[PDB]
RNA sequence: CAUGGAAGUCGGAAUCCGCUAAGGACUGUGUAACAACUCACCUGCCGAAUGUACUAGCCCUGAAAAUGGAUGGCGCUCAAGC
């Protein structure tokens, strides 16, 4: 849902790789919803598991999503 | 016309065969050397050709 | 290199008796009696137990060694051929000709034959003749069956491959015309 | 082999800080089957198998920690588990003998008892009655559904079970087999 | 992403994490599409070895000519050969 702007019709018969998004606590906002279906500890565990399941996105600018979920340094909530 | 199973089992037989390089000869499925000896127990095997 | 000792064992049930003569075995048991002659191999059999038999070789090379295990198994198979039977199946493939057999009782003696007529419409009657022993059977189970039954192994299997071998297509592509007459199944009368 | 050596110290590790152990004799269960389990007892406890521990376990009988490490050595066969908890016994006595799973059959498998169909109506669709007439079972199609008239015997108890009855067990929700977790003596109880 | 429909398996481009001893955004089979199935991987039984690539001794294949035929002959097999 959080893709770059319209996904217009008639455009992705091409490459469709233009869904770049920012990476903060969005992405986490949208975590509960979840609630950590299996197990992983509460959020703690879901917020690696979703952080690094926008493997695509790639996260934003220098970061990646795959540094952030293997660096244990942000908050639990 | 012939039951699917009965041609499968008698695809056995005289279909699934591998072939000496050298003398002509029929081989067994996993065969790595051939079994006469005119040819020198050659190992260049190749495999049935199947009916297409 | 020789190596010093290879040794085997066999077991036997509480069921039946050997007795091993100069090289000679004689098994009998609740289904008959059958001989088998070793004389051709250096072998030295003793009891090890109440109802174990050992065997093996002193100073023996590598190709000698090989026949040691040949040995266990075929005495093994003498045992269970007596206590237990054989049992073979076999099926008719046809594509147009219909097959016919006629199993025709004793010929005045213990052989079983069999006829076999309208192979691929030819005029042909070919009969072929079992060894003793061996009883040819025509199955009511289900359509197009053959079963053999016996007591020794080497005479059920050799009756079965006689049959196999005698239904042959010549001068034609093999593998279009599937004609002929084909083991399926290998087992035991007991379960 | 760098998962062997985590495995080393995680065992002695863990032996010494729970004085209560308990062994658990699974076998042939489902993989899901530890997963829903090891979910339960997520907060309490960690259940953990591995191969035998030939000489793993008589290391930790050497020295004196524990005087009776060197009597459960030969109770050990085979596919055999332990539990390491602080609960009472107890408490773990039926704890981990939840959700035995209705296993179906596997076109050959044993039935330890004779099964039977009893007399009802099937319900389903009139198309699969093919499958009836394999096994010649007199079937009456009432209501666009088929109903057994009379009950006929699938397969007698400690015989195989046929490849079309099996298939055709999947789809009445009746098999013999039952699969649960196995409880072993542990210490001596 | 693709889309009357493609859920690993028309096709185009990436290959992370939970739980574990282990099961891949998968090597095949297969569904309109799911499924089912296979492989990969781990576990239970056993009891001491196992895999791949190279070097050189004897032996074998490569080894087809015209009167009948020659390790000198007979013959020789833990040799009466090397
Ligand atoms: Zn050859």
């Amino acid at each position: 849902a959080l893709k770059e702007p319209p996904r217009d019709r008639k455009k992705e018969k091409n490459i469709k790789h233009n869904k770049s998004v920012s990476l903060d606590e969005i992405i986490e906002i949208a975590r509960t919803m979840r609630f950590k279906s299996f197990s992983k500890d509460l959020k703690g565990g879901v917020k690696e598991i979703l952080g690094t399941a926008f493997s695509v996105g790639c996260q934003v600018d220098g970061k990646s999503p795959k540094a952030i979920s293997d660096a244990i340094e942000a908050g639990e909530i | 016309i012939i039951e699917p199973s009965l041609k499968a089992l008698a695809s056995k037989f005289n279909c699934d065969k591998m072939i000496c390089r050298k003398c002509y000869a029929r081989l067994p499925p996993r065969a790595t050397n051939c079994r006469k000896r005119k040819c020198g127990h050659s190992n260049q095997l190749r495999p049935k050709k199947k009916l297409k | 290199m020789r190596y010093i000792h290879s040794e085997e064992t066999i077991p036997v049930p509480e069921n039946l008796k050997v007795s091993i003569k100069s090289r000679l075995v004689t098994v009998e048991g609740p289904r008959g009696k059958l001989q088998k002659d070793l004389s051709h191999i250096a072998v030295n059999f003793s009891v090890v137990k109440k109802g174990v038999i050992g065997l093996e070789i002193h100073h023996g090379s590598r190709k000698d060694v090989a026949a040691l295990r040949t040995v266990r198994t075929i005495i093994n198979n003498m045992i269970i051929g007596v206590t237990k039977g054989f049992k073979y199946k076999m099926r008719y493939v046809y594509a147009h000709f219909p097959i016919n057999v006629n199993v025709e009782k004793n010929a005045e003696t213990g052989c079983y034959e069999v006829e076999i007529r309208n192979f691929i419409g030819e005029k042909i009657v070919r009969k072929v003749v079992m060894a003793p022993g061996v009883e040819v059977e025509i199955s009511k189970a289900q359509k197009d069956e053959l079963i053999l039954s016996g007591n020794s192994l080497e005479a059920v299997s050799q009756s079965a491959a006689d049959i196999q071998q005698i239904c042959k297509v010549r001068n034609k592509d093999i593998r279009k015309f599937l004609d002929g007459i084909y083991v399926s199944e290998k087992g035991n009368i007991v379960e | 082999s760098g998962n062997k050596a985590g495995y080393f110290d995680k065992l002695k590790g863990l032996l010494e800080e729970y004085p209560s152990i308990f062994v658990v004799s699974v076998d042939n269960v489902s993989s899901q089957q530890m997963h829903e389990i090891r979910k339960a007892l997520r907060g309490q406890g960690v259940v953990l198998m591995g191969k035998n521990t030939m000489v793993r376990r008589a290391l930790k009988t050497f020295m004196p920690d524990h005087p009776e490490y060197e009597r459960l050595l030969p109770f050990v066969k085979g596919n055999v588990g332990f539990v390491f908890t602080n609960g009472d016994l107890k408490e773990v006595r039926e704890k981990i003998l939840s959700n035995r799973i209705k296993a179906p059959a596997r076109a050959g498998a044993i039935a330890p008892v004779d099964v039977w169909v009893p007399a009802g109506n099937t319900g389903m669709e009139p198309g699969k009655t093919s499958f009836f007439q394999a096994l010649g079972i007199p079937t009456k199609i009432a209501r666009g559904t088929i109903e057994i008239t009379t009950d006929i015997k699938l397969v007698e108890a400690g015989a195989k079970v046929g490849p079309s009855e099996a298939t055709l067990l999947n789809m009445l929700n009746i098999s013999p087999f039952t699969y649960g977790m196995g409880i072993a003596q542990v210490y001596d109880q």
